[PDB]
RNA sequence: GUUUACCAAAAACAUCACCUCUAGCAUUACUAGUAUUAGAGGCAAUGCCUGCCCAGUGACACCAGUUUAACGGCCGCGGUAUUCUGACCGUGCAAAGGUAGCAUAAUCACUUGUUCUCCAAAUAAGGACUUGUAUGAAUGGCCACACGAGGGUUUUACUGUCUCUUACUUCCAAUCAGUGAAAUUAACCUUCCCGUGAAGAGGCGGGAAUAAAAAAAUAAGACGAGAAGACCCUAUGGAGCUUUAAUUAACUAUUCCAAAAGUUAAACAACUAACUUAACAUGGACUAGCAAUUUCGGUUGGGGUGACCUCGGAGUACAAAAAACCCUCCGAGUGAUUUUAAUCUAGACAAACCAGUCAAAAUAACCAUAACAUCACUUAUUGAUCCAAAAUUUUGAUCAACGGAACAAGUUACCCUAGGGAUAACAGCGCAAUCCUGUUCUAGAGUUCCUAUCGACAAUAGGGUUUACGACCUCGAUGUUGGAUCAGGACACCCAAAUGGUGCAACCGCUAUUAAAGGUUCGUUUGUUCAACGAUUAAAGUCCUACGUGAUCUGAGUUCAGACCGGAGCAAUCCAGGUCGGUUUCUAUCUAUUAUAAAUUUCUCCCAGUACGAAAGGACAAGAGAAAUGGGACCAACCU
RNA sequence: ACCAAAGCUAGCUCAACAUACUAAACAAAUACAAAAAUACACCAAAAUAAAAUAAAACAUUCACCUAACAUUAAAGUAUAGGAGAUAGAAAUUUUUAUCCUGACGCUAUAGAGAUAGUACCGUAAGGGAAAGAUGAAAGAAUAAAAUAAAAGUAAAAAAAAGCAAAGAUUACCCCUUCUACCUUUUGCAUAAUGGUUUAACCAGAAAAAAUCUAACAAAGAGAACUUUAGCUAGAUACCCCGAAACCAGACGAGCUACCCAUGAGCAGUUUAAAAGAACCAACUCAUCUAUGUGGCAAAAUAGUGAGAAGACUUGUAGGUAGAGGUGAAAAGCCUAACGAGCCUGGUGAUAGCUGGUUGUCCGAGAAAGAAUUUUAGUUCAACCUUAAAAAUACCCCAAAAACCCUAAAUUCCAAUGUAUUUUUAAGAGAUAGUCUAAAAAGGUACAGCUUUUUAGAAACGGAUACAACCUUGACUAGAGAGUAAAAUCUUAAUACU
């Protein structure tokens, strides 16, 4: 036939956290084939462009101001572009950290 | 049953089959694991926990010398040759608690058991047995109603040698000049007084060894043991005599 | 002459004759033979003949080379005689390019080629023409005598084959007497209609009908009885046959090395080897014969042919995930480059399993607090165990049927078994693409004029004949084309009847409405339905009924086993291809059924050569008769 | 009241022991064609077992499989294997006499096939039955005694109407209400499968892990082992019938194919002729038709035909044997079925395929994602069942989830209403699907069509009938009651002087 091959599996990607829920350091929030989430605070980018939690804590999504890597050329061509009142937007996942950093305890009294 | 099918019927496949589908344990390549396990050495393992426990209710009694025969017949351990059991191996679960003074002979020990049992003023020492020798140690009765000499111990091979040899682990092979020292080592380490064995009144019992070749405490290879009359036989011959004592 | 004992007697086989091959020979065949012989085959007497090819494949010759009365083959394109043709010309390719003959044939289709003869009429038969682009010369080609339970055609004659049946005997038959089977059988207290429903109802629904029982008859139904369908498909079910399938023994011949028995020189040059072999006969090889073992991947709107089979992107799948199709579209089975991209480990994604994915901290590398190889839509560029090679640590599959059998093809109509209505051919059912009917709309045809007769582009609705499509009942059988017999029904009327309109003067016609009681021929050829043709008819209707009707018939045709011909295939075998031939069972249990009548149509003669017409032509109604068919009867005569 | 019914014996089965192991009977006759007293010879012999099957195919492999060495262990270990299916040691260990032999074995469809290897069936090898019932006495038959209970009949035919009954009823019918049962299926009154009926026979078997109960317990087991509560014991479990085949060895050529020996037939007519000439009998064939089709006959009868001195018919005796033979090739014939005989054994072959699978009542209860020579099957998930541990489970408001346009709606979650969900241990079935509503695709914007996604259903009530539409949280009894869905649908109209 002319027609071939269009048969492969659904690849799964998705948001896997949702605001509001906790998680532990490393779990990953979201996976994507472009970026449609841009990593933000505490949130770590994979190098097949998933996100993933850098601490414990609350997932938290955001929307923001977009500001492009320099070494970037095409994002800058596309900022360099924009009417003068114009800011770019985008979607960001952080997680806010829940325990303290450590804490201070009593080992000895000399 | 259910219905119709290869089920019903009686017939399914194999028990690993999957259906066609290369198998599951035949697709997982073939590893080393179980690589060599019948030859490989096996130490029943003896707490100083147990043994304290089994000295405290009298099942083995301190005052004489403590092999593996003593051992088993309190039933503080179980060996089995055919499994490739070569003999108990002291541990040191019970170290801290330790209280007992005892004379034992185990096959394997850890720095720290040994440790634990000089402290309280005994002796251990590490002694080889091949299989067959230790069949007979552990269920010497049933021996005895073979009707054969008592065969000569066997030699470590050259793989355990390097083992029994040393004064490190209290060797059976060892070089007695050396024990001294390493047994004094022992307590710098762990930092505790070493008695001395020989002003004890009990030290007769306890530097009482075996020959190499001995199996048994006070008899000798190439005697039979006659147990009916409750007499032992021992050959006059000289090349049984040369035989049995080389 | 022979053959399928029990469905085929033939065109099959054999056969005289003619041809190829193979053998130079002795006590069990051939053969008590000896090349004018004997085996292995081909072809089919006789007659005229048997053309060209050794490139392939064989077989000789163990290689060259030779062989076609060995397997087998025997072509194009362009330009030319004023014109169709193409003697001639050009050129390509082949081992040779189909020669003689015959030819619409028992020869793919076109095909019922064309024409003549035969018949009142022929798809038949015979004679010619004939590119048969698929004839053709010992897998033989052409004539011919005689022969044939072979297959076709004509004439005579004969006849109950038929028009169109009839009488009488015998056996069966029915009654009486004696004896006394078979398949079959859920139970039956066993109706008809329409509806319904696993899509065809004695049993459901709605109606109708209905004292009970024998005996005799008919076969429409009981998807009647028979035989776990022979067609079709499926099964990691068989078997037979053939090989260019994959693995390869024994045996039979060949060839060789070794074994075994031997034999020669005392070898050659200057200052140990080589050769031999009578019959047996061993071990290891070689080449063949004859064989042995085993197999035919799946998906598929039945199988087959074709196509596909793994991985990725987009749609289908509109916003978390997932999500099918022999669904719609693009791709992948890698390049290029240098930044040559380490070890170890919290936690997760994904997920049947196997596989896949991310990744903090910590070490070590390097600026001396220096870990994401980059680009091509970046996503995909890939492959398990075992096992082999490597030696230190790795590498190896269009295993592409891509979760992968270490290595196997055809064919079966000679088939077999197990099943399947889970799946085709017949029939039903669904649907209505195709088909058929009507109406709606008028641009146009009709000299003028849309609708006398038609009617493009389109519209609305029905019917359920065709070819399909679907796979719902049946594969422990619902036996299939055309005839015969008997027909039941619809009306969408062919004839008969009554009318409307006419581009209806009359006769004819062309249309439209109403009407289904009754009718709707005989022949030549085809198996045929169609169709052509001859002769007629008042007319020779269109359809439905399991393309009505095989427990009533037929069997020419399709669809088994035999055989030819053309073609495909190395072969076995095969072709919706032609041709010749080929077993059609049933004693009726149940339902159902087993005779009232009260015509129908033609044609003559009148009507009148009037009505009507320029004439040619030429009526309707009313009125007299005759026939035929159909219903119902009957023998005086005729005839049997 | 017939047909019938009922016995308890015949013997058997499995072991024990045991001497030792071809019984009994032999006058004659027995290996001429066994049972036939008597004449110069011959006589004798061996070659690996194979395959069905398992590997879900099949090619190496596939325990046991007519060869003495037992037992407790080592051990299902070392090893061997398309390193797959499976196969599998040894060293080394253990084993105390003789008597106490019988039976939670059968009772005539059982137990031996057995009253018998007989009758009978096969040419042969070979296959192989059925059958008995009185009593102390039948040297008690005008005979005496206890069942009279199967289907089938008789005593006694039937009377509108309907799966044959049930509700009932004074009353048998008449009335009303119900589409046999198994199997198989998406779905069967089905016109799909099976059964005349009765009796007797006729089909779930295993203890690794597990659960339950108990002993003893850091140990337990009457040796060999196992043990971080275990060990030991007990109890809980996994069918029946069926191919075509394949392999080995016997038996078959008295049918038939072809041979070898040895006999026998062919009259009349026509011809110089006994010439694979002619006419036509006997004889041999088997053309065409009709009968017949459980027949006279497992291939015939009646007519009609073909040959009829030959490649002719035919008797008797002999031969060739299944990987074979024989063949004027029909893949014909080889003892009524030959694409390769028959019989026995291998054999309880093997069937993912069809059929069958036997008391009562109760608790819960299932429609398909993935691989697969796989789509007629399996094995994993998801569901589910039985126990057991827990703690959250559904429902879920904001807030939150993308870049051009984009709906119904999803995801995720407090509260709140409920009582569910998750883990742990066991365990199968199922994995061949229908219609309805919705979103789409294919097709003809066709199908009772096909392929996915969400939802529903599979009444004993309604839509006359009905699978899937609608009503309805399926218990028992009642001669109470209230409700639900639900039963005829409307229109049929055109005057314009
Ligand atoms: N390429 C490849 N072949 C293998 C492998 N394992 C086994 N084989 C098989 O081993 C055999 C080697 O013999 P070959 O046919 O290659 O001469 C083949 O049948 C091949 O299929 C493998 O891993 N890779
Ligand atoms: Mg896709
Ligand atoms: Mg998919
Ligand atoms: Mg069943
Ligand atoms: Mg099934
Ligand atoms: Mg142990
Ligand atoms: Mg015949
Ligand atoms: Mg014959
Ligand atoms: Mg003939
Ligand atoms: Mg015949
Ligand atoms: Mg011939
Ligand atoms: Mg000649
Ligand atoms: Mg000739
Ligand atoms: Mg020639
Ligand atoms: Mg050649
Ligand atoms: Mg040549
Ligand atoms: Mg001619
Ligand atoms: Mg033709
Ligand atoms: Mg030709
Ligand atoms: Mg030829
Ligand atoms: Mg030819
Ligand atoms: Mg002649
Ligand atoms: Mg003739
Ligand atoms: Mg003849
Ligand atoms: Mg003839
Ligand atoms: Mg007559
Ligand atoms: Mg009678
Ligand atoms: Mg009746
Ligand atoms: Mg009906
Ligand atoms: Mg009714
Ligand atoms: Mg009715
Ligand atoms: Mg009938
Ligand atoms: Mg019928
Ligand atoms: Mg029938
Ligand atoms: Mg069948
Ligand atoms: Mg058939
Ligand atoms: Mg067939
Ligand atoms: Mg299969
Ligand atoms: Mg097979
Ligand atoms: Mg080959
Ligand atoms: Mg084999
Ligand atoms: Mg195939
Ligand atoms: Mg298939
Ligand atoms: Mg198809
Ligand atoms: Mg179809
Ligand atoms: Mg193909
Ligand atoms: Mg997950
Ligand atoms: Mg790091
Ligand atoms: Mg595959
Ligand atoms: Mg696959
Ligand atoms: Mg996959
Ligand atoms: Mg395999
Ligand atoms: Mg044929
Ligand atoms: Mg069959
Ligand atoms: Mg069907
Ligand atoms: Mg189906
Ligand atoms: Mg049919
Ligand atoms: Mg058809
Ligand atoms: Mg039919
Ligand atoms: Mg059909
Ligand atoms: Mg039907
Ligand atoms: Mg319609
Ligand atoms: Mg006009
Ligand atoms: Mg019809
Ligand atoms: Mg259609
Ligand atoms: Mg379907
Ligand atoms: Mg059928
Ligand atoms: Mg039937
Ligand atoms: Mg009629
Ligand atoms: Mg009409
Ligand atoms: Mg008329
Ligand atoms: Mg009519
Ligand atoms: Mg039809
Ligand atoms: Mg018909
Ligand atoms: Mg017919
Ligand atoms: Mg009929
Ligand atoms: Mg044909
Ligand atoms: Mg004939
Ligand atoms: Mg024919
Ligand atoms: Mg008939
Ligand atoms: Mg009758
Ligand atoms: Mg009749
Ligand atoms: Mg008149
Ligand atoms: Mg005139
Ligand atoms: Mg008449
Ligand atoms: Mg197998
Ligand atoms: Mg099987
Ligand atoms: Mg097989
Ligand atoms: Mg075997
Ligand atoms: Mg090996
Ligand atoms: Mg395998
Ligand atoms: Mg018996
Ligand atoms: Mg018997
Ligand atoms: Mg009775
Ligand atoms: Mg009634
Ligand atoms: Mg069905
Ligand atoms: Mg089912
Ligand atoms: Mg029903
Ligand atoms: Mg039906
Ligand atoms: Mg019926
Ligand atoms: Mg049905
Ligand atoms: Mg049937
Ligand atoms: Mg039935
Ligand atoms: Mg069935
Ligand atoms: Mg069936
Ligand atoms: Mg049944
Ligand atoms: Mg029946
Ligand atoms: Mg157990
Ligand atoms: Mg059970
Ligand atoms: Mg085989
Ligand atoms: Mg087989
Ligand atoms: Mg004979
Ligand atoms: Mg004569
Ligand atoms: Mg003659
Ligand atoms: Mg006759
Ligand atoms: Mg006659
Ligand atoms: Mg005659
Ligand atoms: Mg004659
Ligand atoms: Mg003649
Ligand atoms: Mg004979
Ligand atoms: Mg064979
Ligand atoms: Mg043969
Ligand atoms: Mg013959
Ligand atoms: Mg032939
Ligand atoms: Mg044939
Ligand atoms: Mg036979
Ligand atoms: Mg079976
Ligand atoms: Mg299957
Ligand atoms: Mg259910
Ligand atoms: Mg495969
Ligand atoms: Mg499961
Ligand atoms: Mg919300
Ligand atoms: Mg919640
Ligand atoms: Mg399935
Ligand atoms: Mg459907
Ligand atoms: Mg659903
Ligand atoms: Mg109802
Ligand atoms: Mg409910
Ligand atoms: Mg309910």
């Amino acid at each position: 036939s002319k027609n071939l091959g269009g048969k492969s599996p659904g690849k799964r990607f998705g948001i896997k956290k949702m605001e509001g829920h906790y998680v532990h350091a490393g779990n990953i929030l979201a996976t994507q084939r472009h970026f449609r989430w841009h990593p933000g605070a505490h949130v770590g980018l994979g190098k097949n462009k998933c996100l993933y939690a850098l601490e414990e804590g609350v997932v938290r999504y955001t929307k923001e101001v977009y500001v492009p890597n320099p070494s970037n050329s095409e994002a800058v061509d596309l900022v360099t572009r924009l009417p003068q009142g114009a800011v770019l937007y985008k979607t960001f996942v952080h997680v806010v950290p829940a325990k303290p950093e450590g804490t201070f305890k009593l080992v000895a009294m000399l | 049953r259910g219905h119709k099918g290869e089920r019903q019927r009686g017939t399914r496949p194999r028990l690993g089959f999957e259906g066609g589908q290369t198998p599951f344990y035949l697709r997982i390549p073939k590893y080393g694991f179980n690589e060599g396990h019948s030859f490989r050495h096996q130490y029943q393992p003896l707490s100083l926990n147990r043994l304290q426990y089994l000295i405290d209710l009298g099942r083995v009694d301190p005052t004489q010398p403590i092999d593996l025969t003593q051992l088993v017949n309190g039933r503080g351990v179980t060996i089995q040759p055919s499994k490739r059991d070569y003999g108990v191996q002291l541990v040191e679960e019970g170290a801290d608690t330790f209280k007992a003074k005892v004379n034992i002979e185990v096959q394997m020990a850890s720095e720290l058991a040994i440790a634990a049992i000089e402290k309280n003023g005994g002796v251990v020492t590490t002694a080889f047995y091949d299989p067959r020798s230790l069949e007979i140690l552990c269920k010497p009765v049933p021996f005895f109603l073979r009707g054969q000499p008592i065969p000569k111990r066997m030699l470590p091979p050259e793989a355990l040698v390097p083992y029994y040899t040393d004064a490190k682990n209290r060797g059976y092979l060892a070089d007695p000049a050396r024990f001294p020292e390493a047994r004094l080592e022992l307590a710098r380490k762990y930092g505790y007084v070493l008695p001395d064995i020989t002003k004890d009144e009990l030290f007769k019992m306890l530097s009482t060894r075996k020959d190499p070749r001995q199996i048994f405490f006070g008899l000798a290879p190439g005697w039979v043991v006659n147990m009916a009359d409750k007499k032992i036989l021992k050959p006059t011959d000289e090349n049984l005599l040369k035989y049995y004592s080389s």
